[PDB]
This record gives structure tokens, sequence and C-alpha cells, in this order.
């Protein structure tokens, strides 16, 4: 759109960072991308049961892929996903991409 | 009588719980009996929702569609109901046309040194995404001579402006007010906050 | 299922405790194999017949192992001599080019000696820059651009060994940044400095302070993005912040902080070193 693009994946960033502070979602597991997609970390997560915690992230990053994952490995807790997330989306912001 | 859209809906969004659709018929009516706005998150998971536009010009008309919380993402269809009958189906990105609520209680203080003090309050929770990003325009005139104003930039945190009444004609009476934008959302200002005098 | 035959725990590095197995054997079944290993909270489901984890061993750790598609608990423990440890273990990457850690002692006369490893070292690395402030012990080692470990034991045996996981994204502290002008504008104070070296604007987060008989005034600025060019000179390595309702006929005096913000790095509120003062407007000479 018409908006500044860091824009984007600056609140994206935020969310986590504040999400990250109920210890998370009643630990349910997910399947990790341990690149690739925003949408790989998507279709893990909209798994999620009834953890509104993470609802508008859900949305966020639901921004960053177009209209059952891959290779299904291991499985973590969603705070270890979301912890592990948020640090790799702050390096393609100090890297200024995408 | 034919029902028409002379002028397509538009929309902005104070990223917090309110959106604002404005749009004009061709012709006067009652929107309160004849026009139903119906509204759902593109998060389809998600449930439409009714809207009762309220007339905006006699001819012209405005609804106000009511959200918990909104992001980048967030995408809407709209649907402006008759009826039953048509027409406007339409898409709206709240992140798109953000339009920043309004500061308020905005107040003048005296300080040491013949300084002046002005301060208002930020119009959104710490939580809230713009509440860091917001910059402020002060705007101080007098009433006398509206030629005789003055315009500040603030781009700051703290809701705060301290200027030296050695500005002033120390004489005349003065007014202010101050707003908003966003400018890591490329926004409109907001509206001038209930302007003061001292 | 039956479980895991022999469970094994292995320190490596510094503090990597890994914890190791063989299969259920046996059954064969069709269900194919796979295992979940706890902590204490800490869960994970995986193929693999091994779990490496990062912790610091200031304390005891179990891992429970099942199999499914009944736990197996091994765990690893610290060597002690417990309240003969250092006390407050700190570390700080500054400007990211070294790391200063700094302890104080736990509550003889003993010596102390700081290791430390990360991702790309042969070997854990032992730190020869030691230093003393007043009650405290500490090192500085180089680190240029993960996680770092960092341990600090005694020479001769004695203590409670202390270890120290540093994230690497946060205890940044950057330089202090240089004021590189400042300039008036019917009344618009402008400010112009360089931020350090290895930072751009965009991970940083800035504090101004202007000094006007006093008036100590302090700004916190979220982002300094500079466009005016008639009032600057531009080096693009720079960063400005305008000070409103300002006048020239008294001599304000401005100073520059800066700290990493919640991107890029943590906000561990690790502000730099002021600037260098630098002044502008009318003096008076009392
Ligand atoms: C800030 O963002 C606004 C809005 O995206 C930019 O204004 C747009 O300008 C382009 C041409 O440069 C026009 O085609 C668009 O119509 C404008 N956007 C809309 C839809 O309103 C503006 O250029 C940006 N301002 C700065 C200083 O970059
Ligand atoms: C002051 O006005 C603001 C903005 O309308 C409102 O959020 C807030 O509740 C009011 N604060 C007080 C103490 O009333």
């Amino acid at each position: 759109g018409p908006v500044p693009p860091s824009t984007a994946l600056r609140e994206l960033i935020e969310e986590l960072v504040n999400i990250t502070q109920a210890p998370l979602c009643n630990g349910s597991m997910v399947w990790s991308i341990n690149a690739g997609m925003y949408c790989a970390a998507l279709e893990s997560l909209i798994n999620v049961s009834g953890c509104s915690a993470i609802e508008k992230t859900q949305r966020m990053l639901s921004g960053f892929c177009p209209h059952s994952l891959h290779v299904r490995d291991t499985k973590i807790e969603v705070a270890q996903f979301v912890k592990d997330l948020l640090l790799h989306l702050k390096k393609l912001f100090r890297e200024g991409q995408f | 009588d034919p029902f028409k859209v002379l002028q397509e809906p538009t929309c902005v969004s104070d990223y917090m719980s309110i959106s604002t659709c404005e749009w004009k018929m061709n012709g006067p009516t009652q929107c309160s009996t004849e026009l139903r706005l119906l509204y759902q998150l593109v998060f389809l998971l998600s449930e439409a929702h009714t809207c009762i536009p309220e007339n905006n010009g006699g001819a012209g008309c405005v609804c106000h569609l009511l959200m918990d919380d909104v992001v980048s993402a967030d995408q809407y269809t709209l649907d402006l109901w008759a009826g039953q009958q048509l027409l406007w189906k339409g898409s709206f990105k709240p992140s798109e046309h953000v339009k920043p609520r309004a500061p308020g209680n905005l107040t003048v203080h005296t300080q040491v040194s013949d300084t002046l003090l002005l301060t208002w309050s930020n119009p959104y929770p710490p939580d809230n995404y713009l509440y860091n990003h917001l910059t402020y325009a002060v705007n101080i005139w007098s009433e006398n001579d509206p030629a005789d104003f003055r315009i500040y930039q603030v781009t700051y945190l703290e809701p705060s402006l301290r200027i030296a009444a050695s500005t002033l004609k120390s004489g005349i009476s003065y007014r202010a007010r101050v707003r908003a934008w966003a400018q890591c959302y490329n926004t409109t200002w907001s509206e001038w906050s209930p302007s003061t005098k001292w | 299922q039956p479980p895991v035959t022999n469970l094994s725990v292995s320190v490596e590095n510094l503090c990597t405790v890994i914890w190791t197995w063989n299969p259920p054997e046996g059954a064969s079944s069709n269900c194919s194999l796979w295992y979940f290993s706890h902590f204490g909270q800490d869960k994970k489901i995986a193929p693999e017949t091994r779990r490496s984890i990062e912790v610091p061993l200031n304390e005891r750790i179990c891992l429970q192992v099942g199999s499914q598609c009944i736990l197996v608990e091994k765990c690893i423990s610290p060597p002690e001599g417990p309240e003969s440890a250092v006390t407050e273990l700190q570390c700080i990457w500054h400007n990211l080019s070294y790391m200063k850690c700094s302890w104080l002692p736990g509550r003889p006369d003993t010596n102390y000696t700081l290791y430390y490893w990360h991702r790309s070292l042969e070997k854990i690395h032992q730190c020869e820059n030691i230093f003393r402030e007043g009650q405290y012990f500490g090192c500085s080692f180089d680190l240029t651009k993960h996680s770092v470990q960092i341990m600090v034991k005694d020479n001769a045996g004695k203590i409670k060994p202390s270890f120290n996981i540093v994230p690497l994204t946060s205890r940044v502290k950057p330089d202090p940044p240089h004021i590189k002008n400042l300039s008036f504008h019917n009344d618009d104070l402008y400010v112009q400095w360089e931020n350090p070296q290895n930072f751009i604007s965009r991970c940083l987060f800035y504090e101004v302070e202007v000094n006007n008989t006093e008036t100590h005034n302090v700004f916190y600025v979220q982002e300094a993005k500079c466009e005016n060019p008639e009032f600057e000179r531009n080096v693009e390595n720079t960063s400005c912040f305008m000070v409103p309702g300002v006048l020239p006929d008294t001599l304000n005096t401005v100073r520059i902080r800066v700290k990493t913000n919640k991107l890029c790095y943590e906000d561990d509120k690790l502000w730099s070193n002021w600037s260098q003062e630098m002044s502008i407007g009318k003096k008076r000479n009392s």
C-alpha cells in the first residue's frame, strides 16, 4: 500500500516482544522451521485451539503470506516457537529487509 | 425512488476501536431506517457485523464500525444494505487510512523564569502501537489579531511544551490547540483538541 | 510402548547440557519411533534419540523421557563449595567490540578465573584482561561481529563455579555519539549528531538534554529521521532532532545519549555515555 514497508514488520516485532513478557497458550505444541516463508510460521500457528492471546499475531502473519506443512519433524511449545521467531525477524529488521 | 450511491463510501481508522465510513446518496434519506452496513473481518474465522448508519448531511450518512483491536494486515469486507437491494461491495484496510484519535486534556501552567508550560494527554493507552509514534503540533494564536499566530512541532515522547512568555504580547489573550499524526503510518492529521485560552 | 534404554547426560562446551538415549529396545510394531521430553515446563516432541539444551548449571536439572506416536529421568548436578560463589555476575557487550564482565565475591583470599565460549571458537577460551574496581573483580575480552557462555570459578577448586548465558541480543551498550553541529531557523533549534560506528539510527533510541538560572530540559525521541538539508550538513551516518520553543538570546548547552531499542536488540535500558557537550546562543559574562 501507500505506507512505509518497515512499519509492517515493525508492528509484528513489537507484538511478539509484547506477548513475550499466562505463559503461553496452554503450551500447545507446534511444528517448527529450524527461510523460507512467513507462511510456514503461519500454518503452524493457526493450529492453536483456544489461545486468543496469539490471535493478533496470526492475523499479522497472514499479511506476509498471499492466499498442512511441508516437513513435519519436531514439535516445540508455542512460547519457544514465538521466542525463536522473534529474534529472527529482529535479524531481518537490522538487515532492513522486507 | 432511484436509490443510488453518488459518492463511493470512504473510510478511516483510529487504529484502536472505531472506524469511520462516509458516503453520499443521490437524494435526501433517513439512513437510520433505510440503510444497513454489514462488515466482516476477512480474517475468516470471523463473524459479520451490522452497522446502523446515522444521517451525515440529510443526503449523506456515516456509520461507526466497532472493533476489538486492529493490525496492519487486517482487511474488511464491506457491504451497504438497504432492504435487500444493492449496491456497495467494498474492501477496506484500516492500516492504509489511519486517522489518529485527537489528543486531549490540554492546559497551560505557569513555571519559573517567566516561562510557560503547556501539557496534553496522549489519546492512546501505552499498549496501542501508535502510542510511541505520535508527533504533535501545537498551535498558539491570538484571537485579537488572528494574523499574529505561531506553530510548534513536537517530536519527542512527553506530551508537553515549554516556551518563553517573552514571545507573547504580555498583553493580549491567546488560544491554543494541538493535534497528532503518526509519521510511521503516513496518516492524515487528527482533529484539533478543545482549544484553551489563558 | 516401553521406556527408552539407558538415558545419558553429558556436558559439552561450558554449559551445553546434552541428554542422549537409545530407542525403546524393544518393540517393533508399526507406530513410528517418537520421543517426548519434559523439564522439572520445557516440553518437546521429536524423533531424535537426543536433546541438547543450553542452560546454566547454578542448579540441578532433570530430563524425563517417554515414548509414543512411562518416563525415564536422568539428571546432572553442579560441583559445589555453594556460598563460596560469585555474586551478581554480569556482562555487557560494549559497542559490539569487546565484552566486559564483572562480579562480586561470595559471602577467603582467593583467585578467580573467567572462561568463555561461543559458536565460533575451536576451544573454550580463558579471559586474561582482568580488572579491579573497588569491591569488584572483572574481565574484558574482545568479541567482534548467537549466544555466549560465561563461567567463573577458583584457580584452586574450593568454590562452587558460577555460570551465565548472555543472549548477545541484549547487554549491548553503544559508544557515545558526537554532536556535529547546532543551528537556528526562526527560533527552532536543530541538533545534528553522529551515531556510534556500528549502529544504524533505526536500531537506536535517543535522549537529548538542553540547559538554559538553570533549566535542565531533557527529551526522549523514538526516531530522529533527518530531513532538513538546509540547517545541517548531511553525513547520512547522521540523526537529527529539533528542540522547539528555544530562543537564541540565551546560551543553551546540548548533550546526546543513545541506547538500543526493542527492535534489533533488547531494551535493557543501557544508555551509552553522554556525548561531549556543545553550546549555542548569547553568552553572559557575570
Ligand atoms: C507518505 O505516504 C503517502 C501515502 O502513501 C505518500 O503519498 C502518496 O504519494 C504517491 C506518489 O508519491 C501517490 O501516488 C499516492 O496517491 C499517495 N498516497 C495516497 C494513496 O494517499 C507520500 O508520498 C509519503 N510522504 C512522504 C514524505 O514520503
Ligand atoms: C482526558 O481526555 C482523554 C482523551 O479524551 C481521555 O482518554 C482521558 O480519560 C481523560 N483523562 C482524564 C484523567 O479524564
